[PDB]
RNA sequence: AACGAGCUUGGUGAUAGCUGGUUACCCAAAAAUGAAUUUAAGUUCAAUUUUAAACUUGCUAAAAAAACAAUCAAAAA
RNA sequence: UCGGAGACUCCGAAUGAUUAUAACCUAGACUUACAAGUCAAAGUAAAAAUAUCUAUUGACCCAGAUA
């Protein structure tokens, strides 16, 4: 085993374990693949799709699946477990990405309190002021 | 044009072409707007949004440019991260 | 027999082994030719070519 | 060229599948390429007249246009315009149909 | 075969019925005729009948179209650009599939020559094979490739079917060794060191995340289980496995060929490897 | 033995948008308008023409209605 | 050389004044040998949508300038 000065071994000679790289970390933090259930489908081109039961997202902690659900409702399928799927690319590795990705993003939005909603865009006040409408309407 | 170079017996290539066009691999020839850097301060915005575009050649000045050109500038190149990437086919094209 | 080994689908060209030793010794074994060298297809513009 | 290795699940997961055990019993006998492929390539001449041709043909190819004939017939609607070339054994399609000849080469095991 | 019987009942084959195939020539037009004499196909009297017609490009006069447009730099510096000839991971497996490259044993430039499944030129300033993403999806093979440059997805194909994938730089001196190696051997000179990456590409082969051949030992479990969380599948122990000693083989960076150290000669011939006993040579190769 | 600048050899097969010439048969298709150019005794481009290939509507005609015998054109034939 | 008017005869120009200052990006088109020159939805961005008439040209090379 010729071993050059510009060897790894003297370069970080700490790390000279020969597992060191090829070992896997503890880990405990995470998304548990096992729970969800994936389904890829090819709608000439691929489209991921995750289907994981809400009641038995034990992984998810409760109170905020609880948040989850109404806020995204609509995507909540009628059995409760929620289906998220993507169509952008070729590969079902990103189109996949995607599908977890945004498990992350719902699980984060929800564990967070976006306290500042700030303004409102055009679609919004259009919906505000058709409300507003209505309730002067219904004067009996 | 040299059609038959006395030291080696092969055609030249025009070098006032390769320091003015782009050749992508399909056949197409890329080119600036003369003019696009001259007298700026008297052209209107959206002649001036004009000259700042690449534009195409049409199937004479790609013929033309193919003749003062050698094969070499007319192969495929694999450069990492090249920004003319997608541009080197055509798809999609019946014709 | 062919060393080779002959495509399942051909099968082997023969010849008729002789010797040169006697006038009469026509015919004294025989001989199995691999079909892609004896038997390929006639095309006389590569034997012109 | 190495011979391909024996696997154990047919097709390979990059597609690749082996002639059929025993051979076809057809008059006519398509080999396959060097590298072990089924020889239809997709060809082209004057930049828009396109064509697929099978190469590497073997016995009776009348036999095989006929085949290829009805095969592609209804797909289109209309019988296909088709050259033989007797000296060279090859078939000529006009249009590209490699992918639709490929698996019907494969199922008689070609 | 039926054909072949035909020829056995013609007459004998000989060099006055040699025919060429048909159509394969065509009649040389010569200008002793009418239709191709006389004015012989050059027009009237003029410049371009008389042979002395001007130079291509040239309008008339006026400023030809190909010098009156403004320089720019598209074609700048091309010829120090470097070139990486893809690889995808179709061709990978396909090349696996058939028997054309060995996944047991390590994978290097050498053996994706060898196999023809890439071909490669030095001198057009080729600096390796760069893994391309296409074909992830089928790609279930583990496999040790060293490429010069890789992807984040196609990363993932070969660490999620449980492999090992490294990027290491090769210089134009030491592709060209590498690509063909026997040559080489044949000149009867020293085998060479291989020298580091320049200061442009120094940032990439040191990044754990690009899985750098110079990059920390240490920091690459954390990039690969990220890596691992982003595409959405769990770590394979590459220990537990059997194979652990062949995929965690790694070259010296020094090293063109994973068995052979710089500064070593190599005797075909006589089917030896002389190594130098000079102490000052050994400084000079160890460096 | 014809000097606005000798003669001989070589450069040299000088160069000529100019003049002259450019050698068998047969079948077939086939036009001097626009632009730029020290350009108008030239060349280049458009338009025309032609050989091949691809696939599908084309020519004459084209009612009403527009913009005013034309520019345009729908079912038909 | 360019453009306006008349049906070749006349007028102008290599633009000036007014301008609380006029973004980027991008479908489809006009014009046209080429080169040049025209109009523009959507999207996006400043601000609280088009500068104002009359009309106005000069390529490549090569030299200048700046952060
Ligand atoms: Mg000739
Ligand atoms: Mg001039
Ligand atoms: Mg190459
Ligand atoms: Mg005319
Ligand atoms: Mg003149
Ligand atoms: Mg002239
Ligand atoms: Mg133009
Ligand atoms: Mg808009």
């Amino acid at each position: 085993t010729f071993q050059s000065i510009y060897s790894l071994d003297k370069l970080y000679p700490e790390s000279k374990g020969a597992d060191t790289a090829w070992k896997v970390p503890e880990h405990a933090k995470y998304i548990p693949l096992d729970r969800l259930s994936i389904s890829y489908c090819r709608s000439v081109n691929s489209k991921a799709e995750v289907r994981f039961h809400l009641a038995s997202a034990d992984w998810i902690e409760e109170p905020v699946r609880q948040k989850i659900a109404l806020t995204h409702k609509n995507k909540i399928n009628k059995a409760g477990e929620l289906v998220l799927t993507s169509e952008s690319s070729r590969y079902q590795f990103r189109n996949l990405a995607e599908c977890l990705q945004k498990i992350r993003d719902m699980i984060a939005e929800a564990s967070q309190v976006p306290k500042e909603p700030s303004k409102e865009d055009a679609r919004l006040q259009r919906l505000r002021i058709e409300k507003m409408n209505r309730e002067r309407l219904r004067q009996k | 044009l040299t059609y038959c170079s006395t030291r080696k017996g092969k055609r030249k290539t025009v070098k006032s072409v390769v320091h003015r066009f782009l050749r992508l691999h399909s056949g197409l020839w890329l080119r600036r707007k003369a003019g696009y850097k001259k007298k700026l301060w008297k052209k209107s915005t959206a002649r001036k949004k004009r000259l700042r575009e690449f534009v195409f050649c049409s199937k004479t000045q790609s013929k033309l440019l193919d003749k003062m050109t050698t094969s070499f500038w007319k192969r495929r190149n694999w450069y990492a991260g090249d920004p003319y990437q997608m541009y080197h086919d055509r798809t999609n094209l019946r014709v | 027999k062919c060393e080779l080994r002959i495509p399942v689908h051909r099968r082997p060209v023969q010849a008729w082994v002789e010797s040169l030793r006697g006038f009469e010794q026509e015919r004294i074994g025989l001989a199995e030719l691999h079909p892609d060298v004896f038997a390929t297809a006639p095309r006389l513009d590569i034997v012109h070519q | 060229i190495p011979e391909p290795p024996k696997h154990k699940h047919y097709p390979t997961p990059s597609g690749w599948q082996p002639p059929r055990d025993p051979l076809p019993s057809l008059p006519y006998f398509v080999r396959r390429s060097r590298m072990h492929n089924i020889p239809v390539y997709k060809e082209i001449t004057h930049g828009n007249r396109q064509m697929t041709l099978i190469r590497k043909v073997e016995g009776d190819i009348w036999a095989l246009q006929k085949d290829v004939e009805e095969f592609l017939s209804p797909l289109l609607g209309k019988t296909p315009i088709t050259q033989v070339n007797e000296v060279t054994g090859t078939l000529r399609i006009k249009g590209y149909f490699d992918e639709q000849l490929k698996a019907w080469l494969l199922e008689k095991g070609f | 075969g039926t054909s072949l019987d035909l020829l056995r009942s013609l007459p004998r084959v000989s060099l006055a019925n040699l025919k060429p195939s048909p159509n394969s020539r065509k009649r040389e037009r010569r200008p002793r005729d009418r239709r191709r004499g006389r004015k012989c196909g050059r027009g009237h009297k003029g410049e371009r009948q008389r042979g002395t017609r001007p130079r291509l490009g040239f309008e008339g006069g006026q400023t030809p179209f190909y010098i009156r447009i403004p320089k720019y730099g598209f074609n700048e510096g091309h010829s120090f650009r470097h070139q990486y000839q893809p690889l995808s991971l179709r061709r990978l497996q396909y090349l696996i599939d058939l028997g054309r490259v060995d996944p047991t044993q390590p994978i290097d430039l050498t053996q994706l020559v060898n196999g023809r499944g890439v071909t490669i030129q030095p001198l057009k300033r080729d600096y390796g094979v760069q893994l391309v993403e296409e074909g992830a999806d089928t790609f279930q093979a583990k496999i040790n490739i060293e490429v010069q440059l890789a992807s984040e997805l196609a990363i993932a194909a070969i660490e999620k079917n449980g492999g090992v994938v490294t990027t290491a730089f090769y210089d134009p001196r030491s592709l060209e060794i590498l690509c063909k190696p026997i040559p080489f051997f044949l000149r009867g000179q020293p085998i060479p060191k291989r020298m580091l990456p320049p200061e442009s590409l120094v940032p990439y082969y040191t990044d754990a995340k690009n899985r750098g051949y110079l990059a920390d030992p240490a920091k690459f479990p954390e990039a690969r289980l990220e890596l691992a969380m982003k595409f959405g599948y769990v770590l394979p122990d590459i220990t537990k496995d059997e194979l652990f000693r062949m995929l965690s083989a790694r070259k010296d960076p020094r090293q063109i060929f994973f068995g052979l150290a710089p500064g070593w000669v190599v005797n075909m011939a006589d089917k030896k490897i002389l190594k130098p006993t000079d102490e000052n040579l050994l400084k000079y190769y160890s460096s």
